[PDB]
């Protein structure tokens, strides 16, 4: 498997092994898998993570700043900051969605994309 | 004769074409330059006065 | 075979030269003298 | 040798080249088209309905000296120009 | 009859034939050339509302010095700005002129134009080439010399492919030549060949292809100068 | 010579010119697409089922062409124009 | 052996080359400008718009060359050189 | 002269374009999959599986093609159409 | 009448110089097209800065066209050795 | 003589068999051998790896160059129908 | 009679043909890609206009230079035709 | 009338051309694909071309060694063509 | 008389003509992508200009040799006719 190393700025948000990933790049989504090319990333401003694990249903994540590198052992996603799904608000994430404010807009984008509602 | 009035035709199309769709653009876009100096002209010289 | 070239090559040559001229005077230096002064 | 032999001939052959080389081009304009369409897919699963818009296009533009290649074999093989 | 070519009003001095429709193309384009010149001078003006004829000037200039300085500064060669711009128009001009409505039958189904594009023809294409050929061959000889120019043009950029260095030098001027010939000879005969339609289906392919020809003979126009300032650049370095 | 002769040789000429024509179309444009599809497989594996939609949508264009491209050979070889 | 039946078979023959390269120019070209467009609205979805002004443009040269042919083709199918 | 000998040289030329043709593209279309497959299994090499599959499909479709050609050699070369 | 022979020959050797010349200019313009459009997506500012190199790439390839063209004339209209 | 215009016929499409054989192999080597070429460059160890569709790729074009070698031994030295 | 001196000219024009359908494939593709790689980089790098043309020249004169070589043959093949009789 | 020989060793000719044609078309294509992927590399990684040259003569190798099969039948289309009376 | 010399020197001529379309497609195309790739370094990595010019000048070497090969193997053909009786 891989290790996905989820490091926000102020702490370090997660980490543990999971057989798959799915992040959205500024070139397009990309898919890591256990001997990805090492490689580096942007993830665009509106960006989400899926990690699909082994026994366990897959994390969606919503990323502002995602930041991707995946090397010859593990993938480290450095991120301004994250949200799990479990701990979201829809109706917050839509009023805020799409305001005129570009950083706002992202993030709430953001948001109900880890959310599933696209 | 026909190959003539036939000629005569196209030439008009063409200056239709031009006049609609392409003599609008330039014509604007030479102006733009005539004020952009102008008003460098009138810049300078309010300049020079103030 | 009227590709082949014609004594015609030389005459027009004169007559772009004389242009040449002109441009060389009152079209070229005129300019860019006004676009120093601008 | 009968002349209309000869003729009919050259033009069957050359309603060959035409449609042979009209075959290629649709085919690899088609080919390119889809391969920049399904890249973009990859790049932007979104993107599908706004992508298909100008694709259409270029692949319309592809087809488009198809079919007047096409329409040539009328001129050729049916309407052989300077039958005797 | 397609009836391609055969130059109309020929005639010949010392020896030497000339075209009668070649160059009574060139000097009509070379009147409206200096016309325009007459103009300028007589609109010139640095203190107030330039005219639209200045503009387009002022703009060829521009530009022509934009890529003159980028390849070469005009402190070095400067004679290679008026140059660029007397090819430029020059070609557009005798590009434009065809697009006038002055096709009239031969009386035997080959229709003729009273004004035909010079470039249309082998002996005008090859004067402009071999002039800029000797133009920036001359300069090459005057930054260096006739020692170390033909010593640098055929080692050029890497000495030890040289024959393929020789065949650059010898055929640019055959390309810049005939590249005119080709351009300006396809729309000839497709003229031609259109004017076989009568009026009411004439009518529509001509103003298409004529409306093409204008962009056709813009760009055409274009990249010579523009090649032509490459090779001046080419010709005088280190 | 027999009329047929010629007009029956020019035909099988000309067939061959369409079939050249096709192959090459079909064959590379089928190719591209291909490659276009395996690089987006590769980037991200899980749009597999999502991205076959467009991508038989090109082979349809591609074969189209070549195939329709193969009727007209058949007419060459079994109904040539012009038979004498 | 009429020279006309030989000539008109050759000038067809002509014409089927010229259209055949041309059709391959034009759809080789079309196809390579429709997927850099296509890839161009794909990475950004709202230039689409500017992503026109140099397309076209290409394609104004790219199919002007099949017209061409197409003009050459006639010349050598109803116009053929040298009839005598 | 004896028209099957006009008949056979026709159709020896006919079936070398086919299948020149259906080879030039096969060996194309085959390259362009190849390097598809090799820069996916460079990217990422547990897709290995998940890569093959769709290759495989792009050499059917192409392969094919390249085998109908040959296949026509049969229709071409043997059994001579229109052959008197 | 070997005139028509020769005729036929060079029509046919002119029909093939246009088709390799049309194969030319078709791809080297469609190529200098996506380089310039893939570049004018990648930025919008130096639109002129990109057109410029691409003109060029076009009077090459057009060069190579035309010269095609031009042997038109020698191959179909004026046939060396015509006799 | 129908052997002549026979034997004529199938050494053209022969040799057009050939020359068909050989762009397809050409191409086909040309486009893998870059693409494994980058593959090394940009991960000099997954040759071991890389190698391996390599060879499967390469196998699967130039063996229809070599299926059209066959063909000689049907166009040049056992033509079909021979006269 | 069937002139021998015409069936060997139009085996020399058709030949010369060929000649310049290749010359000019070609010449057209290679300056095609050539131009793409010079935009390209020109694009990646805004001010290489001076400096990315050497290499983008080289190559340019080499496919001219190919070119050029089938031009001169094909001139040889028509208005000198070896073995002409 | 005309001997058999004379068109049999003129359409063994011209398939010839057509062999060296297509082979030399090959053989162009890939060697200079085979290049710009070793010239891409190396601009990416210096210092691997020491390696880098390992698979590349592989792939030229096998165009190259290719391009001398069609060689071959030159001498079987042109020195002692079958067929031939 | 059907003057049998004359149909093989027309067959050899265009079987040249070949030879030389080929070797024009295949050198112009090889030196293109070359180039490209050249370029491409360059803009990228420009301080390999006097490195990358070893492994270009070797791709180059292999087309143009290439090239001449046909050069050779067409005079051959054309200057020297084989087969004629």
């Amino acid at each position: 498997d891989l290790n996905v190393e989820i490091v926000a700025v102020e702490r370090e948000l997660w980490s543990g092994p999971a057989t798959f990933v799915f992040t959205r790049t500024t070139a397009g989504e990309i898919g890591i898998l256990p001997r990805h090319i090492p490689l580096v990333a942007q993830l665009v401003d509106d960006a989400m993570v899926r990690v699909e694990r082994e026994g366990e249903d897959d994390l969606r994540i919503a990323v502002d700043g995602g930041f991707l590198s995946v090397t010859e052992e593990t993938v480290r996603i450095l991120v301004e900051n994250a949200q799990f799904e479990s701990e979201i608000d829809a109706d917050a994430a839509k009023e805020d969605a799409a305001s005129d404010d570009e950083r706002t807009a992202a993030w709430g984008r953001a948001r109900l994309r880890a959310l599933g509602q696209i | 004769m026909s190959i003539f009035i036939g000629q005569l035709i196209g030439f008009a199309v063409i200056a239709f074409i031009i006049v609609k769709w392409v003599v609008p653009p330039v014509r604007t876009l030479m102006r733009n330059q005539q004020e952009a100096v102008r008003a460098a002209l009138a810049e300078s010289a309010e300049a020079a006065k103030k | 075979n009227f590709l082949i070239p014609n004594g015609t090559f030389f005459a027009v040559l004169i007559i772009f030269l004389i242009v040449l001229g002109v441009i060389s005077k009152w079209v070229v230096p005129p300019i860019s003298k006004v676009l120093a002064e601008r | 040798l009968d002349p209309n032999a000869i003729i009919t001939a050259g033009a069957l052959i050359g309603g060959g080249l035409i449609m042979g080389g009209g075959a290629i081009g649709a085919g690899i304009g088609d080919g390119i088209a889809g391969n920049a369409l399904i890249s973009g897919i990859a790049r932007q699963p979104e993107a599908q309905g706004r992508l298909f818009t100008p694709f259409f296009i270029t692949v319309g533009l592809v087809e488009a000296a198809y079919f007047i290649n096409l329409a040539f074999m009328a001129l050729f093989v049916f309407a052989t120009p300077g039958l005797q | 009859a397609i009836h391609v070519g055969h130059h109309t009003l020929v005639f010949e001095l010392f020896g030497m034939t000339f075209n009668g429709d070649t160059i009574l193309a060139t000097a009509v384009t070379a009147v409206i050339v200096i016309a325009l010149a007459f103009y300028l001078r007589a609109k010139v003006t640095s203190t107030g509302v330039p005219s639209g004829v200045q503009l387009f000037w002022e703009a060829l200039t521009i530009q022509m010095r934009q890529q003159i300085e980028g390849s070469i500064g005009m402190k070095i060669a400067p004679f290679v700005l008026p140059l660029s711009v007397t090819i430029f128009v020059f070609i557009l001009i005798s590009n434009w002129l065809a697009v006038l409505p002055l096709q009239y039958g031969g009386a035997d189904g080959a229709a003729a134009e009273l004004y035909k594009a010079p470039a249309s023809d082998i002996n005008f294409v090859l004067a402009l080439a071999l002039f800029v050929f000797v133009c920036y061959h001359a300069a090459g000889i005057w930054r260096r010399g006739i020692v170390g120019h033909p010593i640098k043009v055929v080692k050029g950029h890497v000495a030890f492919l040289a024959p393929i260095n020789i065949v650059e030098e010898l055929a640019k001027p055959i390309s810049l030549a005939l590249r005119l010939f080709g351009n300006i000879f396809a729309g000839g005969i497709l003229v031609a060949l259109i004017a076989m339609f009568p009026w009411y289906i004439q009518w529509f392919p001509n103003a298409v292809w004529k409306t093409f020809d204008l962009f056709v003979g813009l760009i055409q126009a274009f990249i010579f100068s523009l090649l032509t300032i490459l090779y001046f650049s080419q010709s005088m370095e280190l």
